[PDB]
């Protein structure tokens, strides 16, 4: 999970 | 038309290529050879980053060899904008170059 | 592949084709040199 | 862009703007690598987590712009898409690996002072320029700051 770990699409 | 937070005109920023081990260490995410990170390190004083709405845009370089611009990356993601200790992640175009030529040279190349 | 594909690509009509440099291009040149 | 500055006109002639037909809105930036092909990020089109799936008839590509807002009548070209190709191995669930997509224009754009294609790197250009420390450039109409706002 990219999202769970802080990652933000731009 | 405009309003602060959103530019009225095209914006530009020049940012340095950050070494891989640094990029890899700046995030809990699973980095890949298919992405590179760029941006200023905290001990540098200069700032700048891509931000929400910059996605899909180009990350170019100008060859000192022949004076042409090359597209090295594409704005992908980051963790907030311009945060100390964090870098912007970009798609590594040269690495996905085979696929690009496959689809342009009609599913063959 | 090698070098240029269009002949023309990356050569800006308003700049490199008019022997003119943009305000911040010097910043990139400066970052170079056989430096890295 | 954070801590960037206004570009000169014709500064980045390969800068394309991805726009929604309806509701009307700016989606992403992208680049012109030919008179017919635009390169952009997959996540600008396909991102399930946000229930985002754009198809050819949902978008236009605006090339030759400076201003984010107004329709720059003299200089900008507006086009529609023929085809859309997303990397088969694009990974949106774990790391956004292979975040790349190609856009094929209905018909070839007419080049100009304000519309020109950027080059794609070759092996040697890649070896010589991809070095920690060396600078590259970024352009966009993205936010000037981290959202707590609009």
């Amino acid at each position: 999970d990219f999202l769970a770990e802080g990652g933000g699409v731009r | 038309s405009v309003a602060e937070v959103q530019p009225s005109v095209l914006q530009v920023v020049n940012l340095p290529l950050v070494e891989r081990p640094v990029c890899k260490a700046s995030t809990r995410i699973r980095i890949t050879d298919n992405m590179f990170c760029a941006g200023y390190k905290p001990g540098e004083g200069k700032r700048g980053d891509a931000c929400e709405g910059d996605s899909g845009g180009p990350f170019v370089m100008k060859s000192p060899y022949n004076n042409r611009w090359y597209q090295m990356g594409i704005v992908s993601w980051g963790e907030g904008c311009d945060r100390d200790g964090k870098y912007g992640f970009y798609t590594h175009v040269f690495r996905l170059k085979k696929w690009i030529q496959k689809v342009i040279d009609r599913l063959g190349s | 592949t090698f070098g240029a594909g269009e002949a023309d690509c990356g050569l800006r009509p308003l700049f490199e084709k008019k022997q003119v440099q943009d305000q911040t291009e010097k910043e990139l040149f400066e970052s170079y040199i056989e430096g890295r | 862009i954070v801590e960037g500055q206004d570009a000169e006109v014709g500064l980045s002639p390969w800068q394309v703007m991805l726009f929604r037909k309806s509701p009307q809105e700016l989606l992403c930036g992208a680049s012109l690598i030919s008179d017919r092909w635009v390169l952009t990020a997959a996540h600008c089109l396909l991102y399930p987590p946000w229930d985002k799936n754009f198809t050819v008839d949902d978008l236009l590509v605006r090339i030759g712009k400076h201003s984010r807002t107004r329709y720059e009548r003299k200089v900008e070209k507006i086009s529609m898409l023929d085809k859309i190709y997303i990397h088969p191995r694009y990974n949106w669930k774990e790391n956004l690996d292979r975040d790349i997509a190609l856009l094929k224009l209905k018909r070839p754009i007419e080049l100009s002072d304000y519309i020109h294609p950027v080059c794609l790197p070759d092996k040697q250009t890649a070896a010589k320029l991809l070095h920690a420390g060396f600078k590259g450039r970024v352009t966009g109409w993205g936010n000037r700051r981290e959202t707590w706002t609009t």
